[PDB]
């Protein structure tokens, strides 16, 4: 258990979180860039009432 | 010429219309606060062209502004007295002494390299840190990234090999007029520690008689970090191929490259997140690691020797991952042996040396160089392997065909890996390597057979 | 034609306005010099161009010329030793004339007009031709390149100019119908070549890798992946697949590759003997490879050029092995082009339009009988690149989205330098239910069983390997370690094949069946030998293992040296001693 | 004509001067390729409109863009005989024959069934694996999604079920062969080899006859991967409900579905509400899946069996998601027994059957396997699970009683789940099964009744 | 309308040994039993089927998929009525909404079907309301965004969080009324 | 601007054994103290400016604690310097910010302090800066950048985080100024 | 904010001593998000807002003693987490301005040790 723990176990179950975290977080890049662009549509549409 | 601006911003901004703006053109902008800037004109529009702001947003006004085209694209001089001199900084180099005359003014964008204008390696680089250049076989036909990792210094190691690369007529493959003592260093971004370290290193190595080190100086604006690589490069591409010389671009940490690069990608709304660092990374790097081959029909090369650290002692981060993929294989150092005292610590347990029998042969280096390549690797490998399975089943699991492989890892340890900063020839390395290959019964070895056994003891 | 100008420049893409008569997919030269891009999005009168080549130094306001005729490329002669790539330039020509440096920008003909070749007429005047036939052969090296009639076109023949070498330009067959048919002939890449009947893959492909094929098969028209985590094994496993082939044509696309990434690859081909000649391997290989420094859209275009060339040859009755290096190339093109052209994103910055070409390119893979009157096979074997190191990303699951064969190549195997790196823990094959006929037709009927009987070896090693890691080899008995140190020789000397001995980089059935039967014996004998209480320790010290172990340093002309000899020594002096 | 383009790019179009159209309209487009391309007007817009073109556009000049309304409602004809003839997604035979002959033109979206008009399923069929006809006990009107990851075949192994399918008429008290057992198949996207492989496994039994095949391929329109299912299912309703046939629908390759779904999801106005697929996802998986259930006033039925190729062993991916809630009965295939070479390789650990005393195991479905199934669940659970729990606590901590549990795993899987072209009646199942339960004492036999117990002693 | 929110103190029983015993439910209560992506969470309505002590059953599903309410949906008229004897539909009302029923109807569903629970509960009844898998309501609520050109709340969460969920739940459940009667709505949320 | 870069060579003493004797970082080094501030970590920070060889002390916050941020201020003059021989507050400059100060307080924080330090540097005086709560600085930056086009895009924080964090250390060290006087601009990095 | 502004006037200006006990912070933070999402402020990590910080400060920083005024408000906020895991904003944020943490044991609460 000592051998295992200090090799595969401890750092491995550590490093898993990281991978998880960073990819779910990274998904929310696409969220913002789209969300931006969604807003751009709402402001543009009202600027085709106030600039065209 | 264009008077008026309609956006004050820090990385990119509005310049009305365009009718003569090239892509990647040099513009000059008087901010009206008495300051002046430049930049590249990357993206040209008859609506709003946006120009590369070279410094922070402060110190700008609309009271006085002008945009004025200076040159079509980026360009800069390459002296033939560039070699044997350090030219710190960029544009006007401040190496703290006068600048050398831009003798041949040519572009600094990059000049591509035809894939049918390449030829297989035939040069070896004899460097004084034995362990690498023996097993991994440091040749110019590989560009393996050296990964330092956290709490492992990137500087010390890079510092080492600086003066410690040497040239022979035929223990290095090619001649010593085909390899000068000149080398080139290109910074991907230097930091606090990285700079405060190489200060002492210039006056000791000979950055006035055998080394060129372009820097960013650690305190120049972010966009400078996406300028100095390819600028540093192109320079050397000239004296290397056209004038005939071998030079090695000894890079530095690509972390600060990402750093600067990313801010452009969120101010143009590109793909600046592959897993927290750019998805557009590789596209710009096509040029850096394109010239890192070996030319055909000319002699002398350019080879990128990536040296880059990792934000964590795990590779879950894009930093080393995207680099792995781009380039070929890996060489590492890790911290297995560093915790105990060994210096230089070198662990090529998860390493991959792509070439190791090309660019060397027999008589191009030594006879037993080609044979003792793979040997050490697996002899040593299977040393550390034992210490794994012993502890799994009680505290032993060892046999008499273990006691020999066991001690082959001690024998490789402080005798071979540890060396200080003491220059070692390819002769002194392989010669004595065979007396450490006298810890396992000779004659029938894993990759060696009886053809170097009775010749090298 | 069409004379607009530029409006905006947007990265390697360029947009234009004043384009009337613009069609989706044409030659679209932007600026006076022209660069040749491609029309994707057409919104209004603004046909969004997406340039293959650099927009560097382009100043806005230079006339834009678009042909308005579908994107076509020259198919006919010159295939052998000709570069056509993705930017539509021969690198060959550039290399000598403008130096080792490429000047980015300016287009030159994809297929050079400086080439000249023999014509052997095979038809005569006053006939009625139908699409897909051959009009004459062209002997170019030790191969026979044919001139194929455009499929789905009819007309009579007016003339056929007699045999002899001529410039490719010269019209060789004028049709009565009014088509002066030049040796080169255009065909689009949006209009593809048809097939008379679709057929099932059944002829095997032999690439020169032992274990690879023997555990997980591949037919001609098959497909498999080559993952390569952290730029590992992958990069040169592909070199050894192309070095020798059983596929007649060799199509290597190394689009977006760099310096060292193609150094040895190419430069070694002029040193390999050719099967149909004996000089340079170039007499049966065609370079569609591109450079990394060229834009995103140049690596997109290269893949579509490959497959239409492959089809051309398939109709000539010639079997094509096509090997696109790394999907990290493909990914990166569409992954960035999405941002540019304001295309909205789907998953991981890749567009929702990713499989556009992809899907259709995998469909073409297969053994079929053409309309051409011949039968070939278009074989595709794409090398995947995991972005995340998981195949859950769409750029990686496309070889596991639709089923066929799949291979698993590991970093960990690559490190000791086991070539290939095939693992039986993430590889399956569907050409294990359709090579069974051709095996027992030519190969052997004692093969559909023997191959399997090797796989069970490494099946049973798995179950145990697990327990090796839970408790050592001192908790496990004689019979446990049995199939473990069978397993050992199946990998030590059967997963490692030397890349500096070229008689292990090519194998044959002779090399196959031989060394499969050696092991058969050992097992079947060893189950009784060790049942007499001879502990595995002693059998490790015997010379009997060493002699069978020479199998990665042996030639094929040194193949009858171990075939009959050691056969008797295995079943013989191991049951007494 | 409506000239003045707004978007051209593959199957999705926009054209102006369109503001008065109906929902679903077959228009034409005169192309520059000379190939006349269809297109249904799925939505209408302010001063332009969305056309969703049935074929993929590859050239269409903007100067002449012709549009000509054929019909105001996109529909599809019908017939009563199409049996034995193959078709593609467009509606054209693969034999090169004429399409069906309209009798009435029905919408392609169709109209769903009332929940009140559905009445409990209970008429069980033989699928030719004892494993389904016991544990889940598949009945008419019911769905069994076959959960199968990527790297595990399911098109291949599905053909096995597809040819072993046969009604049960002597156990349900009445004929079921008296009313036609036609079958339907339909791919959303398949290769070259799997095309011929399918027909050659239907030609091997002559189960090819009386089938309607609405295949889709990967080179056939990418827009019609998701259109053609919806079409085909409303040609099912006609022969299944209104001609009172027992129609088996099998829809296989449900990723390639999702490929075509993706395209609209995000590129257009629609947003990706989970994993690049639209947020209208719920509907996109409702009209498809809802078709099936035994009628209370018809004696025909639509039994639909979806066969997935869902990504890896993930359960947060959209496919495993919604499919869970929907079905009651479901079965999983896994890769663990699939490399042993056993076919089908059931793994039923996350698999559930919520009908097995209610719904199935009553009425026309026999109840001698009622309490049997429920036994078999936990009996198999105790086996394979504890193989793990031993190698965790120590490596040996079983008694002799628990020895039995794992003794019965190994046996059961090999025999029971393995049939190639072997077929065993429900009674031939039971008999055998209860003789392998004899390797177990009481406590793994409580649930089984006094009747069942002695019956098969 | 009601006089005030009160504290429950009288349990409700499904006639089980785990949903009443180790962890009690209340009359006037609120509860939930998440079972990810289906896990035998629909079966707890074969336990509320004819073993409950609810005087008046009011079964509602947001937009439950037909097949999961094929056997459950017609199971009940067949079943015995503990408060009578014939069909269970003497006490059940059954105001269920399905996928077969409109896709917009699913969005409305909860905030409309609350009022039908309330009319009987007011009079002097101890109504048992169950929203069968509230996640079906989330799929309708978050679709609004898609059709309206708005993005939902980031990271796959619905735009309306508390707003249109909590309010229905706490609208009724052990509350003395204006008539001075005792209105007590018992829910056992069959969520995921 | 400067006449030459220099390197530290001024001995390190902070008044703590292992702290400076095993790890020398010297004057013009750049340190960090990780983990959360408080719970025994205050020891180092307090004692540092009392003993340590610097001529001037600069204290600076940017999202500090409540009661703990006041314990320090109040005990500040009662911390005694031996050179000055009484109140430490004499040669200490305060510019500290807590979250009971405006939004943009914490975002403006750094640059201020950085500049003033260079003043002292110029007069041959070594300063002793303490850039506490680095982690928390960015709180503000993020908030401001939401409302803009410079949105978070890294890993939940600005990509311009990277620039201004770096530069903060590249302006601080031992150097020789234009008037030829040498000071030192040592940072102790409480990240938290 | 209401009773906040009243509180100032209770404990500092009457010399009284108040104890503010808040409960359920999850709701406080959910509702907040909806408001900010329309002012063009992007939500934060694990959906919970990033403009939280400022607003959460203003409730808690009317705690701490005051010179010469003996009476001051003692703050005790109470918030919920799935298992007291620190993998979302709700604790992080809080945990910088506030001092200490006092988490709850499953063992204890089972046995009825309160």
């Amino acid at each position: 258990r000592v051998n295992a723990l200090e090799q595969v176990v401890i750092p491995g179950i550590r490093a898993q979180i990281r991978f998880i975290q960073q990819v779910l977080e990274q998904r929310e890049r696409e969220d913002t860039f789209r969300l931006k662009r969604i807003k751009g549509k709402i402001e543009a549409r009202e600027a085709e009432e106030e600039g065209g | 010429e264009y008077t008026g601006i309609t956006y004050i911003s820090g990385p990119l901004l509005f310049v009305e219309n365009a009718k003569d703006l090239a892509y990647g053109a040099i513009v000059d902008i008087k901010d009206g606060t008495g300051r002046v800037r430049g930049g590249q004109v990357i993206e040209v529009s008859e609506e709003y062209a946006v120009i590369q702001v070279f410094e922070e947003t402060t110190g700008l006004d609309l009271a006085t502004t002008s945009v004025s085209l200076v040159e079509d694209v980026a360009r800069l001089g390459v002296s033939k007295e560039m070699l044997g001199r350090r030219f710190n900084g960029i544009g006007k180099p401040i190496d703290g002494l006068p600048p050398i005359t831009p003798e041949k003014r040519l572009p600094i964008t990059g000049l591509p390299l035809n894939p049918v204008a390449r030829r297989k390696p035939e040069q070896f680089i004899q460097t004084g840190i034995s362990t690498i250049d023996v097993m991994n076989t440091l040749v110019r036909g590989q560009k393996l990234p050296i990964f330092s990792g956290s709490g492992l210094p990137a500087n010390e190691i890079a510092a080492q090999i600086a003066r410690q690369a040497t040239v022979r007529p035929d223990l290095s493959g090619e001649g010593e007029k085909e390899e000068p003592f000149a080398v080139v260093f290109a910074a991907m971004g230097i930091t606090q520690r990285e700079l405060s370290y190489f200060i002492q290193e210039f006056e000791r190595t000979g950055a006035l008689s055998r080394s060129v080190l372009f820097l960013n100086k650690a305190d120049d604006p972010t966009i400078e970090r996406i300028l100095t690589p390819r600028m540093a490069l192109t320079v050397a591409e000239y004296l290397a191929f056209e004038h005939d010389y071998h030079v090695l671009v000894i890079l530095t940490d690509m972390t600060n490259y990402c750093e600067a690069l990313r801010e452009i990608g969120a101010a143009r709304e590109e793909i600046p997140g592959r897993r927290g660092y750019p998805g557009y990374m590789y596209t710009d790097l096509a040029t850096i690691y394109e010239r890192a081959g070996v030319v055909e029909g000319k002699k002398g090369s350019v080879t990128q020797i990536p040296i880059l650290s990792m934000p964590d002692d795990d590779r879950t981060h894009p930093i080393p991952d995207l680099t792995g993929y781009i380039t070929e294989g890996q060489i590492q150092l890790s911290r297995e042996l560093h915790r105990k005292g060994i210096y230089p610590p070198i662990d090529p347990l998860p390493s991959l040396s792509r070439l190791m029998n090309n660019g060397v042969g027999k008589g191009k280096t030594r006879e037993d160089h080609k044979q003792v390549s793979d040997q050490l690797y697996s002899a040593y490998a299977n040393g550390v392997d034992i210490r794994k399975l012993v502890a799994i089943i009680g505290e032993d699991a060892l046999t008499e065909n273990d006691r020999r492989y066991l001690q082959f890892a001690d024998a490789f340890e402080r005798f071979f890996i540890n060396q200080g900063q003491q220059n070692r020839s390819i002769e002194e390395s392989l010669q004595i390597a065979w007396a450490l290959l006298s810890m396992l019964p000779q004659g029938e070895l894993k990759r060696i057979s009886k053809d170097h056994i009775g010749k090298y003891y | 034609m069409i004379q607009g100008v530029i409006q905006k420049i947007a990265g390697p893409a360029v947009i234009a306005k004043g384009m009337l008569g613009a069609r989706m997919y044409d030659i679209c030269k932007v600026g006076e010099e022209g660069l040749v891009g491609e029309i994707i999005r057409l919104d209004g009168d603004t046909a969004f161009v997406q340039v293959y080549e650099d927009t560097s130094g382009l100043k806005v306001g230079e006339p834009v010329v678009s042909t308005g005729l579908p994107l076509a490329v020259e198919l006919g002669p010159g295939m052998l030793n000709g570069i056509y790539d993705g930017i539509q330039r021969p690198l060959e020509r550039i290399r000598e004339k403008t130096g080792i440096y490429i000047t980015r920008g300016v287009v030159v003909h994809a297929l050079d007009r400086e080439k000249k070749w023999a014509w052997t007429p095979m038809v005569k005047p006053g006939d009625e031709v139908r699409g897909g036939m051959v009009l004459g052969t062209v002997p170019e090296f030790g191969f026979t390149h044919k001139i194929l009639v455009p499929p789905d076109v009819r007309g009579r023949v007016k003339e056929v100019k007699p045999a002899g070498e001529y410039t490719v330009e010269e019209p060789v067959v004028v049709l009565e119908d009014g088509t002066e048919l030049k040796m080169y002939h255009t065909w689009p890449v949006r209009r593809a070549r048809p097939v008379q009947r679709k057929l099932d893959p059944n002829t095997p492909f032999l690439t020169g890798m032992r274990i690879l094929d023997v555990l997980f098969p591949v037919a001609m028209g098959g497909t498999a992946a080559i993952p390569g985590p952290f730029g590992s094994g992958k990069t040169v496993t592909q070199q050894s697949l192309a070095k020798w082939s059983n596929a007649d044509v060799v199509v290597y696309v190394g689009c977006g590759e760099r310096g060292n990434e193609m150094t040895d690859v190419l430069v070694e081909f002029p040193e390999l003997t050719d099967p149909k000649t004996g000089g340079p391997l170039m007499h049966r290989t065609v370079l569609i490879a591109n450079t990394s420094n060229m834009p995103v859209a140049a690596r997109e275009a290269s893949i579509y050029v490959g497959v239409t060339i492959a089809e051309y040859f398939r109709d000539q009755g010639f079997s094509v092995a096509l090997m696109a290096d790394s999907t990290s190339r493909w990914a990166e093109a569409l992954r960035e082009i999405s941002s540019r052209l304001e295309e909205m994103p789907a998953e991981e910055g890749y567009p929702p339009y990713l499989a556009a070409r992809l899907a259709a390119f995998y469909e073409r893979a297969g053994k079929v009988i053409t309309l051409g009157g011949e039968e070939g096979a278009v074989t595709i074997v794409g090398a995947v690149s995991p972005p995340g190191g998981d195949m859950s990303e769409p750029v990686t699951q496309s070889t596991l989205r639709i089923v066929g064969a799949f291979w698993r190549l590991d970093a960990s195997l690559a490190f000791r330098r086991h070539f290939p790196a095939i693992n039986w823990n993430g590889s399956y094959s569907l050409f294990t239910s359709a090579l069974d006929p051709w095996y027992r037709e030519n190969v052997a009927e004692d093969y559909p069983e023997l191959r399997d009987a090797i796989s069970e070896l490494l099946q049973r090693e798995a179950g145990l390997q697990e327990i090796v890691q839970l408790v050592g080899p001192d908790a496990l008995q004689d019979a446990e370690r049995l199939v473990i140190e069978v397993g050992r020789i199946i990998r030590e000397d059967f997963l490692q094949q030397n890349a500096y001995h070229e008689v292990d980089a090519y194998c044959s059935m002779k090399k196959a069946y031989g060394i499969m039967k050696m092991i058969l014996a050992f097992y079947k004998e060893a189950e009784a030998a060790i049942k007499r209480g001879v502990s595995i320790d002693e059998i490790l010290q015997l010379p009997v293992l060493e002699r069978i172990g020479r199998a990665r340093y042996v030639s094929e002309e040194e193949f009858p040296a171990y075939f009959e000899e050691a056969m008797k020594e295995i079943q013989g002096a191991f049951k007494a001693l």
